[PDB]
C-alpha cells in the first residue's frame, strides 16, 4: 500500500524508531487485520 | 484539511478527563498529573510554587509534544506529606498570590490615574 | 556492544531530550562578532598575505631572470607553479591556524568546531583569515585570453590576484576579479559533486 | 443517450472560483476557460528559502507567547538553525540582518552594490550603535516557556525572505 | 572638467540608468526580431 | 510553604501603554502573566464574514480576512458577552456576537478608499478604534464592495488578531545581577533604561544568593482593549482558570478514594 | 446566463448553443458576472 | 611508514629504514621485476590486469 | 516562465551551450574568462545540465 | 507596461526562443585532438551573408 | 511501518498537521505498511531502527553542557530530569552542596548513561 | 607522481578495463643501493 | 575607431579587432556577437566628464538620452574578440593614479563591475561575501520563488500563478535592483530573523516560524489554477 | 498587494500610517523622520512602512468588469 509522498520535518520528541504521519495520509492506508475473541469489541467499535 | 482546529488548544476534548493523577512505583510517595489542553503557562505557575514548599522533595513538569497540548506534573513530597495534597495546597497559593497582586494593582492604578 | 540496541536508543532520545531543554536556558546562536576577530590579528592576517605576495613577486622575478632553477623531476614551467602554490597554501594554512587561536571560548565559531559537530576549520579561514586560491581543473586560474586571464590584468601576468589567488575574506569582501575567479572555482565543484553523484549512485 | 466527460478538480484542494471565461477557439468551436482560486496558508510543510542558502521547511510554529521575546517585546518572526551558517549559508546574511537593522532604525534602504567600497561590515556596526543597539547586531532573548534570560545572546535582524513555490499542500 | 572620485559612485549609476531606459533588458530579443522581419525575411523571398 | 505578597507599583500610565513594576513575585509568575495578556486576555473582533458583493481589484478572501484584523473598542461589552460554543445558539446572537456591516460604492472618477470609519456596527459601543484611519482597500470607478460581518469573543491564542497586546517588554534584573546572561564583552553592550548603574560600571558584582525580582512590564496596546484594563482582566483571567483546574483536581481525588 | 463583454463590460444574455459575441462590439470574448450563492469568510 | 621497509631488530622493537623507491608511470612488472638491484618481493603494481 | 518577474527576465536572458560535436568536444559547463561582463557566471541550473542554461549579463 | 515583452504567443502559449550558441562562421580554427588520425585540424566553416546556401565546413 | 536494498522499519505517530515528522539523529518519502502479520513481526525484530544503527544542533550543545564551568540550579535540573525516561526517580545529590546546590552538567548526563559502561575518550 | 584516485579508481578497479588512467608502478630497491641517493640514479635510468 | 565613435557608415555595433602579434585586423559585422558598452579612455583620463553627466542627470524633458553618448564617443562597444586586445580598468580610481604604475595605458574603464551579475544573481547583496555555489543554487531558488509576476494577472488565465499577499520591497536593496523592477514586483516579505537553536525543532535544513505572525499575513499567497475545455464537433 | 492591517511581529497597527507615511513624504520629510512622526519606535513596524511597496495604484489602472 505505497502512500502518497510529503516532505519531511524534524521532531526531536518522537523517538528515533518513531515515526510522524498526518491523519488523512493514514486514513487513505489501511492494514488488514484478524480478528480474535481477545479484540472482537475492538474491531467491532472501529 | 489537515490543520487542526486552532481551538482544540484550550477546548476541552468531549468524554475526556481534564485531570488524571496518575501514582509512580518508581520511589514511594510520587504522582503524576497529566494535565490535558494546557500549555507551559501553566506547568510553571505550580513547579515554581512546590519548589517554595519545604516538604516538597522533587517536582517538575514537561510537555510530550507541543501538538499534543497536555503537561505532565510529576510531585514527589516527604512520607508524612502527600503528592496529592502539595498540588491541592500549592494551587491555594497561587489564588491567594494572585489576589494580593490583582487588589494591590487596583489600589496603585487609581494613584497614578489621579496623580 | 555492552547492552545492545534497545539500552542503547533510549540514550540516543535522553540525550536530544535533555539537552534540547538545557539549550533553552544556555542556548545557542552565531552574529558577526564571531566574525569580527581582534585588530591584532587582522594585521597578522595582512601581514602573511603582504608577505606571501612579495614572495610571489620574488620567486616571479627569479623566473624571470632565469635565476630559478627547475628541480631534476620537474620542467621549469612546473616547477614555478609549484613554488608559487605552496607559498599561497602556506598563507592560508598558517593565517586560518592563527584565526582558530583567534576566536574565545565564548565565541560561537570556536564551539562549533571544537565540539566537530558542523563547519570545519578551513571553513572559519575562508570566513576570516583568507578565502585563499581558487584552483581550476587541478591548476590556477588559466589564461582564457591571450596571456592573461582576465582583461584588466596585464599580457603575460603570473600574479596573485591574476591568477586568482584570493586574498580577501568573506566577511571582508571579494574584489570584482576575485570575485569571477571564485565563481570559476565553484563550478567545478559543482560540476564535479553532479556527476560524483551520478557515478557513485552506479 | 449520453457519456459523461465533465472535468473534475485536479487535486482535493478548497478554492473559490475567481473568475470564468466563455470564448470561441480558432475552429470557430466554443471555448471556454475558468481560474479556480484557493487560499493556501503556510504550514510545517511549507518550504521557506532566504535570499541566499539552501532552503528550509518550517520545523514547528510557534505563537508569539512561546517565542523568544527580546527587552522591548519583539518576538522573532522566523527562527533559523545557526548550524547552517558555517558552510550552507553565508555571512552575508549576517551581514544583511545588520544592515537591515540599521536600514529599519534609520529608515533608509541600504545599499547592496556588491563592490562599493563605502559599504562595510565596521561601518554598519557603527551606525546600529548610535541607535541603542548592539554593534554586531546581538539581542537578549528572553525565552518565552522559561522566563529566565538565555545565557546566549541570539543575533537578530530583519532579513528578506521568499517563499518557494514548494509547499506541501501540493 | 572632470568626474572626481567622491561624486563617480552616484555619476557611474546614472549613465548605467539612461543604458536601461534606452536599450532595456529585452532590446536584445526584439532588435533581432526586427532585423529579422524588415531584411532577413525580404532577402529570403 | 507558602506564597509571597507580589507589591506592585505603576511608573507611567498613558493611552497606549502602561508601565508597572512587580516586587516579591516568582519568576514563573511574572513569566506566565507575561503570555497571559497576549492569549488568555479575550477581545472581541470579526471571524464571521460574508460578502454579497465584491467588485474590487483585491480577492474576496483576502478583503474578508483583513476585517479580522481590525480591533474593536470592546472595554466591558467583552466581559458581559459569551463564546458561541458555550451559548446555546446555533446562529450568532448579539449575546454571544455582534453585528458588523460595510456597504460603500464608488462613482467618481479620484481614486476613493473605504476605510475603517465606514465600518457600521450595530453596537454603539463596539466600534474600530480609529473610528488616522485603517483603510481596508482601494476602489475604483464603479467598483463597489458591499459586505455583513460579525464579531465574536476569542482567546488569543486562537488567532493573532484577538491579541490586544502590540509588543510586551517583559524585563528583569537589568543590570545582570545574578549573571542569568553572560556578555562576552560586557562594556560593549548598552545600557537599558531600568538599569540603576554608572558608567565606568559594565554590571553589577555578582550575588551568591538571590532571585529574580523587581520584574518591568510596558504593555502595549493596539486600542481594542486599553493597556490599563488588560492587566485587570489578565490577572483574573489567569486565576480562573487556575481554579477551574482545582474543581477538576477536587473530582479526581474523590475518584481516587 | 447572463455574460459580460470583455470591453465595453455590458450585460448581454447568451443561451445555449448561441454564438459568443457582444451585440454592441462583435468581441468574442464574455464574462460571468456572480454567483447569488453565497459562501461563509473566515477571519483567519 | 607503508613504504617504508619494516625489519624487526636485534633489540626486537619494530624499526621502518630509509629506503629509495622508484615509483614509474605505466605497467612493465613482468620485465620490471626481472632486474638488477629490483625487490622481486615487495615490488607491486597498482594495476590488477597487469 | 510567469511565476516570478525575475524568472520572466531570466528566461527571456536566457542561453544554451552548443549541442553535438561542438559541445561534446568543449567543455560548455566550466565557467570561461571571456563571460566576465557577458554572461552572468552565478546564474546557472543546478543538476546534471550545469552550465548548459546560462543567463545574459545585464549591460 | 512593466513587462518587457520579447516572446511569441502560440496556441495561448507564450514561447522564449532560447539562444542557441554556434561556432563562428568565416573563421580560421585550428585544434589538437589526439584521437583522431591527423595531429591537426584546420576547421573553418564558411558561409555567405545571411544565408544563400546551407553551411559548408572544410 | 518500513522505508528508506536496506530499509528501517519505524512505529507510525499519528499528528494533527500534514507534513511528516522524523527524529533525525526536507526530501520526500513514501512509507510503505506491512500488511502481513509475519512479516510485521519480522520487520519489527531486525528491521527497526535501533538495530540499524547524533544531530548536530545537540553534539554543540553537549559540549557546551559537559563544560565544568556549567552548574545547574535545583529549579534547572527537575527540568532535565522530567524528561529523562531511564531515571532512578531519585535526585542526584549536588556536587557542591553549600552555600546552594548546584549539579554540574556530568552529573545529570551520568543518569543519561544507561547502567555502568566504562570509557577513555579525549576531547578534541 | 600523479595518481588517479576517488570515482576515477574506483570505476577502474571494478571495471577491469585493460588500460587504466595512470598505471603507475612502485619499484622497490634492495641491499646497498636501496640507501644511496646516486647508486639508485642507474636503476632509475635502465628503467625508464 | 574615430569613424565607429562618430557614429559615421560604420555603426558602433561593428567591431573590428587587432592582432598585433598576428598582424591581422579583423572586422565583424555579421549578428550574434556579444557586447557589452565600455567608458572610453584616452591618455589616462576619461571621455565621460562632468558636462555628460550633468545632461544625464537631467535625461528627461531635455532630448538627451544613451545614444547620444555613444554619438559623442565618450563610450562604444567592445566585442569578445577586440576585448582580447583591450585593456581595461576596474574603476576611475584605479587608473587615475597609484604609487606603483601597474599599467600606464588604459584604453577602456568599466563602468561598474556588478553589471557582470545576471537578473537573478544582481538581487544578491553582498554576492562577493557568499561563496560561489550559493549564488548559484540562490538563482535557482530565486526563480522558484513565488511573487507578483505582473500586474495584469486578473485578466489573463495561467496554469500555475503564485501571488504574494503582501509583497514588499526588501530593506537592503542593490542599485541594479531598479533596472530590474524587482522593486515594483518583489517576490518575498522581510522577516526578523533571530539565528537560534529553539526547542531544537530546527536542523541544517529545517526553520521554526511564527504562528501568531502567520495569522496576519506573515507569508500567505493566493494560488490560481486555471481550467479549460472546448465542445467541438469533432465528429 | 496593499498595506497590511497590522505589524506581523508585535501586531502594532501599520496600515492606517500608510496614508500618513506618503503624506510625509511629499512633505519634504525625510524617509525616516516620517517613520518617527507616525510613533514606530521598534524596527518590525518601521519596516512595514520605510520598504512598502503599494501594488494596487497599478491593478487599479486597468477597468474593471
Ligand atoms: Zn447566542
Ligand atoms: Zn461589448
Ligand atoms: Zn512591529
Amino acid at each position: 500500500d505505497f502512500s502518497a509522498r510529503t516532505v519531511i520535518t524534524p521532531d526531536p520528541n518522537l523517538s528515533i524508531d518513531q515515526v510522524g504521519v498526518p491523519r488523512s495520509i493514514a486514513a487513505n492506508m489501511t492494514f488488514a487485520e484478524i480478528v480474535t475473541p481477545f479484540n472482537i469489541d475492538r474491531l467491532q467499535e472501529l | 484539511m489537515n490543520a487542526p482546529p486552532a481551538f482544540e488548544s484550550f477546548l476541552l476534548f468531549e468524554g475526556e478527563k481534564k485531570i488524571t493523577i496518575n501514582k509512580d512505583t518508581k520511589v514511594p510517595n510520587a504522582c503524576l498529573f497529566t494535565i490535558n489542553k494546557e500549555d507551559h503557562t501553566l506547568g510553571n505557575i505550580i513547579k515554581s510554587q512546590l519548589l517554595k514548599d519545604p516538604q516538597v522533595l522533587f517536582a517538575g513538569y514537561k510537555v510530550p509534544h507541543p501538538l499534543e497540548h497536555k503537561i505532565i506534573i510529576r510531585v514527589q513530597t516527604t512520607p508524612d506529606y502527600s503528592p496529592q495534597e502539595a498540588f491541592t495546597n500549592a494551587i491555594t497559593d497561587l489564588i491567594s498570590e494572585l489576589s494580593l497582586l490583582e487588589e494591590r494593582f487596583r489600589v496603585a492604578i487609581k494613584d497614578k490615574q489621579e496623580g | 556492544l555492552e547492552m545492545g540496541h534497545d539500552i542503547t536508543r533510549l540514550f540516543y532520545s535522553n540525550i536530544q531530550t535533555v539537552i534540547n531543554n538545557w539549550l533553552l536556558i544556555e542556548g545557542h546562536t552565531i552574529g558577526i562578532g564571531d566574525s569580527i576577530a581582534d585588530s591584532k590579528t587582522y594585521q597578522d592576517i595582512q601581514n602573511t598575505i603582504k608577505k606571501a605576495k612579495q614572495d610571489v613577486i620574488e620567486v616571479i622575478e627569479k623566473a624571470h631572470n632565469n635565476e630559478l632553477e627547475p628541480t631534476p623531476g620537474n620542467t621549469l614551467r612546473q616547477t614555478f607553479e609549484n613554488q608559487v602554490n605552496r607559498i599561497l597554501n602556506d598563507a592560508r594554512d598558517k593565517t586560518g591556524s592563527s584565526a582558530q587561536k583567534s576566536l574565545s571560548e565564548y565565541n560561537n565559531f570556536k564551539s562549533m568546531v571544537v565540539s566537530g559537530a558542523k563547519g570545519s576549520k578551513i571553513n572559519i579561514s575562508q570566513v576570516i583569515a583568507v578565502v585563499g586560491q581558487q584552483n581550476v581543473e587541478g591548476k590556477r586560474i588559466p589564461f582564457g585570453f591571450k596571456h592573461r586571464t582576465l582583461p584588466h590584468f596585464i599580457k603575460d601576468d603570473y600574479g596573485p590576484e591574476s591568477r586568482g589567488f584570493v586574498e580577501n575574506s568573506y566577511l571582508a569582501g571579494l574584489t570584482p576579479t576575485e570575485f569571477f575567479f571564485h565563481a570559476m572555482g565553484g563550478r567545478e565543484g559543482l560540476i564535479d559533486t553532479a556527476v560524483k553523484t551520478a557515478e557513485t549512485g552506479y | 443517450t449520453k457519456r459523461d466527460c465533465s472535468t473534475f478538480l485536479r487535486t482535493s484542494e478548497t478554492g473559490i472560483v475567481d473568475q470564468v471565461m466563455v470564448t470561441l477557439n480558432q475552429e470557430g468551436y466554443k471555448f471556454c476557460k475558468i481560474r479556480v482560486r484557493s487560499v493556501r496558508i503556510p504550514q510545517i510543510g511549507d518550504k521557506f528559502a532566504s535570499r541566499h542558502g539552501q532552503k528550509g521547511t518550517c520545523g514547528i510554529q510557534y505563537r508569539q507567547e512561546d517565542m523568544p521575546f527580546t527587552c522591548e517585546g519583539i518576538t522573532p518572526d522566523i527562527i533559523i538553525n545557526p548550524h547552517a551558517i558555517p558552510s550552507r549559508m553565508t555571512i552575508g546574511h549576517l551581514i544583511e540582518c545588520l544592515q537591515g537593522k540599521v536600514s529599519a532604525n534609520k529608515g533608509e534602504i541600504g545599499d547592496a552594490t556588491p563592490f562599493n567600497d563605502a559599504v562595510n561590515v565596521q561601518k554598519i556596526s557603527n551606525l546600529l550603535s548610535d541607535y541603542g543597539y548592539h554593534l554586531r547586531g546581538n539581542e537578549v532573548l528572553y525565552n518565552g516557556f522559561t522566563g529566565r534570560k538565555i545565557t546566549s545572546q541570539i543575533f537578530i535582524g530583519p532579513t528578506y525572505y521568499q517563499r518557494l513555490k514548494h509547499m506541501v499542500d501540493d | 572638467d572632470e568626474i572626481t572620485p567622491d561624486l563617480w559612485q552616484e555619476a557611474c549609476w546614472i549613465v548605467i540608468s539612461s543604458y536601461f531606459d534606452e536599450k532595456g533588458l529585452v532590446r536584445q530579443q526584439l532588435d533581432s526580431f526586427d532585423e529579422f522581419i524588415q531584411m532577413s525575411v525580404q532577402r529570403i523571398v | 510553604p507558602y506564597a509571597n505578597q507580589p507589591t506592585v507599583r505603576i511608573t507611567e500610565l498613558t493611552d497606549e501603554n502602561v508601565k508597572f513594576i512587580i516586587e516579591n513575585t516568582d519568576l514563573a509568575v511574572a513569566n506566565s502573566i507575561r503570555r497571559v495578556f497576549i492569549a488568555e486576555v479575550p477581545i472581541i473582533a470579526i471571524d464571521w464574514v460574508q460578502i454579497d458583493a465584491n467588485s474590487s481589484v483585491l480577492h474576496d478572501e483576502f478583503i474578508a480576512h483583513r476585517l479580522g484584523l481590525i480591533p474593536l473598542t470592546s472595554d466591558d461589552i467583552v466581559d458581559k458577552l459569551q463564546y458561541s460554543r458555550d451559548c446555546t445558539c446555533e446562529e450568532f446572537c448579539p449575546e454571544c456576537s455582534v453585528e458588523f456591516t460595510l456597504d460603500v460604492r464608488c462613482n467618481e472618477d479620484q481614486t476613493r478608499h473605504v476605510t475603517s470609519r465606514d465600518l457600521i456596527s450595530n453596537s454603539p459601543r463596539v466600534i474600530p478604534v480609529t473610528s488616522d484611519d485603517i483603510l481596508i482597500v482601494k476602489l475604483r470607478k464603479g467598483q463597489e464592495l458591499r459586505l455583513r460581518a460579525y464579531a465574536k469573543k476569542g482567546f488569543g491564542k486562537e488567532h493573532a488578531k484577538w491579541n490586544p497586546t502590540a509588543g510586551v517588554a517583559f524585563e528583569y534584573d537589568p543590570d545582570n545581577a545574578l549573571r542569568h546572561t553572560v556578555y562576552p564583552k560586557p562594556e560593549e553592550w548598552p545600557k537599558s533604561e531600568y538599569s540603576e548603574l554608572d558608567e565606568d560600571e559594565s554590571q553589577a558584582p555578582y550575588d551568591p544568593n538571590g532571585k529574580p525580582e523587581r520584574f518591568y512590564y510596558n504593555v502595549e496596546s493596539c486600542g481594542s482593549l486599553r493597556p490599563e484594563t488588560i492587566v485587570l482582566s489578565a490577572l483574573s483571567g489567569l486565576k480562573k482558570k487556575l481554579s477551574d483546574l482545582q474543581t477538576q483536581l477536587s473530582h479526581e481525588i474523590q475518584s481516587d478514594v | 446566463m447572463i455574460y459580460i463583454c470583455g470591453e465595453c463590460h455590458t450585460e448581454n444574455e447568451i443561451k445555449s448553443r448561441d454564438p459568443i459575441r457582444c451585440r454592441e462590439c462583435g468581441y468574442r470574448i464574455m464574462y460571468k458576472k456572480r454567483t447569488k450563492r453565497l459562501v461563509v469568510f473566515d477571519a483567519r | 611508514d607503508n613504504k617504508k621497509k619494516i625489519i624487526i631488530t636485534e633489540d626486537g622493537e619494530f624499526k621502518a629504514l630509509q629506503e629509495w623507491i622508484l615509483e614509474t608511470d605505466g605497467v612493465s612488472l613482468m620485465r620490471v621485476l626481472s632486474e638488477k638491484d629490483v625487490d622481486p618481493v615487495r615490488t607491486t603494481s597498482n594495476d590488477i590486469v597487469e | 516562465n510567469r511565476l516570478t518577474f525575475a524568472s520572466t527576465l531570466s528566461h527571456l536572458r536566457r542561453l544554451n551551450s552548443p549541442i553535438g560535436r561542438d559541445g561534446k568536444l568543449a567543455k560548455p559547463r566550466q565557467l570561461h574568462n571571456t563571460l566576465w561582463g557577458m554572461v552572468c557566471p552565478a546564474e546557472t541550473p543546478e543538476g546534471h545540465a550545469v552550465g548548459l542554461v546560462k543567463n545574459l549579463a545585464l549591460m | 507596461p512593466l513587462d518587457p515583452g520579447g516572446y511569441f504567443i502560440i496556441n495561448g502559449s507564450e514561447k522564449v526562443l532560447i539562444a542557441q550558441e554556434k561556432m563562428a562562421t568565416n573563421t580560421v580554427y585550428v585544434f589538437a585532438k589526439k584521437d583522431s588520425k591527423y595531429a591537426y585540424t584546420g576547421e573553418c566553416r564558411s558561409c555567405l551573408e545571411n544565408s544563400s546556401r546551407p553551411t559548408s565546413t572544410i | 511501518v518500513i522505508f528508506n536494498m536496506s530499509m528501517m522499519g519505524h512505529r507510525v505517530r499519528i499528528l494533527p498537521w500534514s507534513t511528516f515528522r522524523l527524529n533525525l539523529s526536507g526530501d520526500e518519502m513514501n512509507l510503505h505498511l506491512p500488511q502481513s502479520l509475519e512479516t510485521r513481526a519480522e520487520i519489527q525484530e531486525l528491521a527497526m531502527v535501533p538495530r540499524m544503527i547524533i544531530v548536530q544542533d545537540t553534539l554543540t550543545a553537549v559540549r557546551k553542557f559537559t563544560k565544568r564551568d556549567v552548574f545547574l540550579e535545583r529549579g534547572e535540573v527537575m527540568n532535565l530530569l522530567m524528561f529523562l525516561s531511564t531515571w532512578d526517580g531519585k535526585v542526584p545529590q549536588p556536587a557542591i552542596l553549600k552555600p546552594r546546590p548546584l549539579w554540574t552538567g556530568k552529573q545529570i548526563f551520568s543518569l543519561i548513561i544507561p547502567g555502568h559502561i566504562n570509557c577513555i575518550r579525549t576531547h578534541s | 607522481k600523479n595518481v588517479t584516485l576517488g570515482v576515477p579508481r574506483l570505476k577502474e578497479l571494478i571495471n577491469i578495463s585493460k588500460k587504466p588512467k595512470t598505471p603507475s608502478l612502485t619499484v622497490f630497491l634492495l641491499g646497498q643501493s636501496a640507501r644511496d641517493a646516486e647508486r639508485a640514479k642507474d636503476i632509475l635510468c635502465r628503467l625508464e | 575607431r574615430k569613424l565607429r565613435r562618430q557614429m559615421d557608415i560604420i555603426v558602433s555595433e561593428v567591431s573590428m579587432i587587432r592582432d598585433i602579434r598576428e598582424r591581422e585586423i579583423r572586422i565583424y559585422t555579421d549578428a550574434g556577437r556579444i557586447c557589452r558598452p565600455l567608458l572610453i579612455v584616452e591618455k589616462q583620463k576619461l571621455l565621460l566628464k562632468k558636462r555628460h553627466i550633468d545632461q544625464l542627470k537631467e535625461r528627461e524633458y531635455n532630448n538627451y538620452s544613451w545614444q547620444d553618448l555613444v554619438a559623442s564617443g565618450v563610450v562604444e562597444y567592445i566585442d569578445t574578440l577586440e576585448e582580447e586586445t583591450v585593456m581595461l580598468a576596474m574603476t576611475p580610481d584605479d587608473l587615475q593614479e597609484k604609487e606603483v604604475a601597474y599599467c600606464s595605458t588604459y584604453t577602456h574603464c568599466e563602468i561598474h563591475p556588478s553589471m557582470i551579475l545576471g537578473v537573478c544573481a544582481s538581487i544578491i547583496p553582498f554576492p562577493d561575501h557568499n561563496q560561489s555555489p550559493r549564488n548559484t543554487y540562490q538563482s535557482a531558488m530565486g526563480k522558484q520563488a513565488m511573487g507578483v509576476y505582473i500586474t495584469n494577472f486578473h485578466v489573463r488565465m495561467d496554469t500555475l500563478a503564485h501571488v504574494l499577499y503582501y509583497p514588499q520591497k526588501p530593506l537592503v536593496t542593490t542599485r541594479s535592483m531598479e533596472y530590474l523592477r524587482f522593486r515594483e514586483l518583489p517576490a518575498g516579505i522581510n522577516s526578523i530573523v533571530a539565528i537560534a537553536s529553539y526547542t531544537g525543532y530546527n536542523q541544517e535544513d529545517s526553520v521554526i516560524m511564527n504562528r501568531s505572525a502567520v495569522d496576519r499575513g506573515f507569508f500567505r499567497s493566493v494560488f490560481y489554477r486555471s481550467y479549460k475545455e472546448q465542445e467541438s464537433k469533432k465528429g | 498587494m496593499i498595506i497590511p492591517v497590522r505589524c506581523f511581529t508585535c501586531g502594532k497597527i501599520v496600515g492606517n500610517k500608510w496614508e500618513a507615511y506618503l503624506g510625509l513624504l511629499q512633505a519634504e520629510y525625510t524617509e525616516g523622520d516620517a517613520l518617527d512622526a507616525l510613533g514606530l519606535k521598534r524596527y518590525c513596524c518601521r519596516r512595514m512602512l520605510l520598504a512598502h511597496v503599494d501594488l494596487i495604484e497599478k491593478l487599479l489602472n486597468y477597468a474593471p468588469l
